[PDB]
RNA sequence: GAUGUCGGCUCAUCACAUCCUGGGGCUGAAGUAGGUCCCAAGGGUAUGGCUGUUCGCCAUUUAAAGUGGUACGCGAGCUGGGUUUAGAACGUCGUGAGACAGUUCGGUCCCUAUCUGCCGUGGGCGCUGGAGAACUGAGGGGGGCUGCUCCUAGUACGAGAGGACCGGAGUGGACGCAUCACUGGUGUUCGGGUUGUCAUGCCAAUGGCACUGCCCGGUAGCUAAAUGCGGAAGAGAUAAGUGCUGAAAGCAUCUAAGCACGAAACUUGCCCCGAGAUGAGUUCUCCCUGACCCUUUAAGGGUCCUGAAGGAACGUUGAAGACGACGACGUUGAUAGGCCGGGUGUGUAAGCGCAGCGAUGCGUUGAGCUAACCGGUACUAAUGAACCGUGAGGCUUAACCU
RNA sequence: UUCCUUGUCGGGUAAGUUCCGACCUGCACGAAUGGCGUAAUGAUGGCCAGGCUGUCUCCACCCGAGACUCAGUGAAAUUG
RNA sequence: CAGGUGGUCAGGUAGAGAAUACCAAGGCGCUUGAGAGAACUCGGGUGAAGGAACUAGGCAAAAUGGUGCCGUAACUUCGG
RNA sequence: GAGGACCGAACCGACUAAUGUUGAAAAAUUAGCGGAUGACUUGUGGCUGGGGGUGAAAGGCCAAUCAAACCGGGAGAUAG
């Protein structure tokens, strides 16, 4: 099927009223690096609550 | 559980050897009919020179089934094959002299004694 | 409905995942540390965890078995000689999965699994 | 379900004898002709067993009156008064149910010997 | 072109004879 | 008259001496505490607000821990309302126990369903489905036709159409009462009984007869 | 400058000129069974043979197999048998091309849904401080069918034949809701048997492929053919109808004044949703009790200090789920995976020994393995935090208290 | 090839507007725009039976590919 | 771009075979992926009791299926 | 050791059904189906030309066009 009328552009915006995207509330600060990571995930160098887990 | 068009042996020695049924009687849109449920038949083979002819319309009460009866406590009954035995079309009276094959205690009702003591052995 | 049933599927074939998993598990036996998505990182853990309780007992017949489930015998040989011994008093949890970034190529959320002492 | 499990175990008969499939048993059963009770035999081969507990049931296979006939016994149940075994098969398997399709020579059970 | 074979098929098309 | 809060444990058998089994569901009663009483001159209608169970303090709000405090009742699963006849009285942090049902013949059970997700017009509404062969073309078990033409140009409202199958309030009704356990908070009831197992039940006696 | 046709299938919805069930009046109404008219739309209202058929005839049922409107309801829901393109033939008509509400055989059915509608499911804001729960119930929806047997009673009625009203009990058909204890289906995630071939060096043992290679069983879950429950009783106001008292009209008269009965229809009673019911309701509980500056002086703007109850996020997940949502849990922990024990299913593993020329059999052995199940267990993962949410909550009037 | 017409009679079915056998009242058959038969043959038309079955009573579950959510790329008919 | 396109070469194990199944020499995994595990659609598997009642019509599925030997009717143009 | 013989792959076809119908494809795919030593099939080259060809005959085919091909012209045909 297909429309009878031109849908406005108001009607276009009003549908992505919805389409926004949520940014991250917090990252974590790693216990001995210092520095930020997503919670739950380990840093950008391979520490993970203080030890480090992947020595590359 | 028995329906339309299914094909039933006889165990009653009236003539007939195999019948079809054409009706489950007692009810509106009734499905099936199980073990002391009237059918109507039609005959679709018989013996030689018994007492019912091939093509008649009669009446029957089925008393083996292979889908089987359930007992109070949970036991199940079934048997190889689905059998009838033939009754008048009036006065729903069997029309053979004897039983073949073991019957159930569901046919144990005022209209039946006539059949459950013929019957060689009553599961 | 799904109630009650357990098991990934993975987009698969019931085949592909069987001969996946043994692939991983060889995989992982052999590393000590791999890298896979998450999902398929924690159904990894119901094939190679059952591989070494098994091999916590040494017997040709327990062999013969871990090898129609690895099909190496380079893998039936570490499991029996070094991950079998290593893992004699723990009761479970061989392993520990790690999560990492996201794959670039299709943002997958990838994991880190290994075995506990490596 | 520990709850549930009591209220199982009271109700279970203490006497049920060990057969496997393949078995020949006698099973009593009470009738109730009207006011009176009564036992009645059931001979058959054993064809399939399910082992639940207080939901334990198993089936026997008879050919009564050039009919065969099975019948499904709730093991439990005060209906059946005695299982007796009377010979013992040896089988492969657990339900016979093969032995649906054979008649006369053809569904012969060896005895087990031991 | 002209079709859109269901134009051009003569079922569909010629229905109120 | 009021009921019980209880807990679907299952389902099983009761064999009676005469060779009759009967399917029971088993309920786990335990005992009631009421935590708030109702009357016309505050609240316009009489009822008692019972709870059962037991709460980890971790997981028990401020707002929910000074209700039951107020009580001097310790923290349930939940809290549910029943409505006072004439002539029951009840107080609050007194404890109602499953010997309530002892005299009680029969029952009405409310739970909660088992959620069957979206589900289609032939399992949520008994339709029948058109010819697998005979030339269907992609319409094996879809509704068919909703509605007429341009009189009335529009779909009736309480169309029967594909959505959301159970996980809802259901009741039974009359359902018997095989045995009352005291002792062990267990009321057998016969038949089945709406929910999955672990599912919350409320348990009056029949309205009805 | 297109509003797709008959019948079938699917799904319906309204009217009442009522087919059944309900209530009545008259009967050329003894009883059973009828005839005819009035009220009544709550629910119910066949399967087959023939034919493209709607229809109809026929067979056998049923309490009954209603009559119509809805583009003779319904092809952006299905079909395509009929009619209604191009091929071919028959009869007939025409000199012929050809034609036939004559027949016969064959013959391509598109659409990813913008809007309204409908079925489900969320986000925002509001409801006047913020937050967590339990409710009331305006309103709205669902349900409403009926047989047969027995008792009363072979009584009432009738010459006999026959054979009840009213009232009660039991058991069914069709329909609906739930559920999985039982009986079963499924069970490509469990066990086994077996054919061909390739591989693991070979033997033995195993694995891949052949539709799960072909099969035999089967756990949990889902499920019906399984097994529980339901349709009410009661109340109110009535329809047709039947009255009581009663004049106008000395009588009579159900009506004018006054009083009473009266049905599956109506309002309740049963089940579910429901405060966006903007008319935004009630109840209980919990939290916040700091300064200062500025102006255009008011429900004004700003700075520092503070961040509560709660929430969200994140993680482990579910008998919850398309996604949201909803539930459980996060070390003060059984949330999930593993592990330990059991159960269940399959059906006596491998290795070794013995008997046999060998296939094979026996012993160790009801063995070995065993998914989603039950009861346990911190071994693995569920992090210390950060984020949002504030800092006593307008005016007027009244009633009390200071 | 027959309109009337589902002619009538027989067979087959519980029930047969089709089928098979007959009758002749051939609207409107008929003898090389051939008549009447015919063994074998036909992806030929009609009808009947056995076996077999999810075609159906009346659907249930399972296995995959989409549909659904995430990241990347990215149309069309249509429209006062 | 699931289409079309003449000739030559022709291994093993089963098999009558250049069919079919598994492989060799050799060559490839088809230029979007990751999740989840709703309705519905597509392609398949199994199904209690019944067994064409479905439908215009057994459409579609299911079934049959090989080698050796025994045995085989009407009718016939004497071959079938 | 005959045969417009039989069964059956390559090869040539196109009987049925489902899918697709802004397709993977301006006619295909999947599963079955027919012929398969012949009135067969195929490669390379040649000949027939538009009121003309060719046609085991369907108004079929003659470059995705056929009750008269395509290109250019008469030509701005004519259009109550
Ligand atoms: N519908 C089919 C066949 C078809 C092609 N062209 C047609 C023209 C008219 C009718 C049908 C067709 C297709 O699109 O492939
Ligand atoms: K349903
Ligand atoms: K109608
Ligand atoms: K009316
Ligand atoms: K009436
Ligand atoms: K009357
Ligand atoms: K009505
Ligand atoms: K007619
Ligand atoms: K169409
Ligand atoms: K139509
Ligand atoms: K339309
Ligand atoms: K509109
Ligand atoms: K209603
Ligand atoms: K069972
Ligand atoms: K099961
Ligand atoms: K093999
Ligand atoms: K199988
Ligand atoms: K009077
Ligand atoms: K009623
Ligand atoms: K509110
Ligand atoms: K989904
Ligand atoms: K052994
Ligand atoms: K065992
Ligand atoms: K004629
Ligand atoms: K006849
Ligand atoms: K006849
Ligand atoms: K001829
Ligand atoms: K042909
Ligand atoms: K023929
Ligand atoms: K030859
Ligand atoms: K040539
Ligand atoms: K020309
Ligand atoms: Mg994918
Ligand atoms: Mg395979
Ligand atoms: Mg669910
Ligand atoms: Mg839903
Ligand atoms: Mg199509
Ligand atoms: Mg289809
Ligand atoms: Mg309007
Ligand atoms: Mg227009
Ligand atoms: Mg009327
Ligand atoms: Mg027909
Ligand atoms: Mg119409
Ligand atoms: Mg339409
Ligand atoms: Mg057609
Ligand atoms: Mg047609
Ligand atoms: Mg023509
Ligand atoms: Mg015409
Ligand atoms: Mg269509
Ligand atoms: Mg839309
Ligand atoms: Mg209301
Ligand atoms: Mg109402
Ligand atoms: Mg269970
Ligand atoms: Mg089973
Ligand atoms: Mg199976
Ligand atoms: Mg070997
Ligand atoms: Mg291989
Ligand atoms: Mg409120
Ligand atoms: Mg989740
Ligand atoms: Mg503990
Ligand atoms: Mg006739
Ligand atoms: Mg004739
Ligand atoms: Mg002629
Ligand atoms: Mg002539
Ligand atoms: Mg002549
Ligand atoms: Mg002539
Ligand atoms: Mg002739
Ligand atoms: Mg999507
Ligand atoms: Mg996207
Ligand atoms: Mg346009
Ligand atoms: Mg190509
Ligand atoms: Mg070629
Ligand atoms: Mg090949
Ligand atoms: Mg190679
Ligand atoms: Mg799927
Ligand atoms: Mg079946
Ligand atoms: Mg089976
Ligand atoms: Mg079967
Ligand atoms: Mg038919
Ligand atoms: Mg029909
Ligand atoms: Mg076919
Ligand atoms: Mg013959
Ligand atoms: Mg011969
Ligand atoms: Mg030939
Ligand atoms: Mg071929
Ligand atoms: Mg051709
Ligand atoms: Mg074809
Ligand atoms: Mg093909
Ligand atoms: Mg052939
Ligand atoms: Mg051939
Ligand atoms: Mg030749
Ligand atoms: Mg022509
Ligand atoms: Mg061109
Ligand atoms: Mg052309
Ligand atoms: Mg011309
Ligand atoms: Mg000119
Ligand atoms: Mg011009």
């Amino acid at each position: 099927a297909v429309q009878q009328n031109k849908p406005t552009r108001s009607k276009r915006g009003m549908r992505r009223s919805h389409d926004a995207l949520t940014a991250v509330t917090s990252l974590s600060v790693d216990k001995t690096s210092g520095e930020k990571h997503l919670r739950h995930h380990i840093t950008a160098d391979g520490y993970y609550r203080g030890r480090k887990v992947i020595a590359k | 559980m028995i329906q339309e068009q299914t094909m039933l042996n006889v165990a009653d020695n009236s003539g007939a050897r195999r019948v079809m049924c054409i009706k489950v009687l007692g009810g509106s849109h009734r499905r099936y009919a199980g073990v002391g449920d009237i059918i109507k038949i039609t005959i679709k083979e018989a013996i030689p020179r018994g007492k019912v002819k091939k093509g008649d319309v009669l009446k029957a009460v089925v008393v083996r089934t292979k889908k089987g009866v359930r007992r109070p406590d949970g036991s199940v009954i079934r048997f190889d094959g689905n059998a009838c035995v033939l009754l008048n079309n009036n006065s729903e009276q069997p029309i053979g002299t004897r039983i073949f094959g073991p019957v159930t205690r569901e046919l144990r009702s005022e209209k039946f004694m006539k059949i459950i003591s013929l019957a060689p052995e009553v599961l | 409905m799904r109630h009650r049933k357990s098991g990934r599927q993975l987009n698969r074939n019931s085949s592909h995942r069987q001969a996946m998993f043994r692939n991983m598990a060889g995989s992982l036996v052999r590393h000590e540390i791999i890298k896979t998505t998450l999902p398929k990182a924690k159904e990894l853990r119901r094939v190679v965890e059952p591989l070494i309780t098994l091999a916590k007992t040494d017997s040709v017949a327990n062999r013969r078995l871990a090898f129609a489930r690895t099909r190496d015998n380079e893998i039936v040989a570490k499991l029996f000689n070094e991950l079998g011994p290593r893992f004699a008093s723990r009761a479970g949890g061989y392993t520990r999965i790690l999560k990492c970034g996201f794959r670039a190529g299709d943002n997958a959320p990838m994991a880190y699994i290994e075995l506990v002492d490596r | 379900s520990n709850i549930i499990k009591q209220l199982e175990q009271e109700q279970m008969k203490q006497d049920v004898p060990s057969f496997r499939p393949g078995d020949t048993v006698e099973v009593k059963v009470w009738v109730v002709e009207g006011s009176k009770k009564r036992l009645q035999a059931f001979e058959g081969v054993v064809i399939a067993i399910r082992n639940r507990g207080l939901h334990s049931a198993f089936t026997v296979r008879k050919i009564s009156n050039g009919e065969g006939v099975e019948r499904v016994f709730q093991t439990h149940s005060p209906v059946v008064d005695s299982i007796s075994v009377k010979r013992r098969g040896a089988v492969r398997k657990a339900k016979l149910y093969y032995l649906r399709e054979r008649t006369g020579k053809a569904a012969r059970i060896k005895e087990r010997l031991n | 072109v002209t079709s859109k074979w269901f134009n051009i098929d003569n079922k569909i098309v010629d229905h109120f004879p | 008259m009021i009921g019980l809060v209880g807990k679907k444990v299952g389902m099983t058998r009761i064999f009676t001496e005469d060779g009759v089994s009967i399917p029971v569901t088993v309920i786990e009663v335990e005992a009631n505490r009421v935590t708030q009483v109702k009357d016309l001159a505050n609240d316009g209608y009489r009822a008692i607000q019972v709870t059962t169970g037991a709460k980890k303090a971790n997981r028990v709000t401020k707002p929910e821990a000074g209700h039951f405090a107020k009580a001097g009742v310790e923290a349930g699963r939940g809290l549910w309302e029943f409505r006072l006849a004439e002539g029951e009285e009840f107080t609050v942090g007194q404890s109602i126990s499953v010997e309530l049902f002892a005299d009680v013949k029969k029952v009405d059970v409310t739970g909660t369903s088992k959620g069957k997700g979206f589900a289609g017009t032939v399992k949520r509404w008994n339709f029948r489905t058109q010819d697998a062969t005979h030339g269907n073309s992609l319409s094996h078990r879809v509704p068919g036709s909703i509605g007429q033409n341009q009189t009335p140009g529009k779909v009736f409202k309480g169309k029967k159409m594909a959505g959301q199958m159970g996980n809802e309030r259901v009741t039974v009704q009359s359902l018997d009462v095989v045995r009352v356990d005291a002792e062990r908070n267990l009321l057998l009831v016969k038949g089945a009984v709406p929910g999955a197992t672990g599912s919350d039940l409320i348990v009056k006696p029949a309205v009805k007869a």
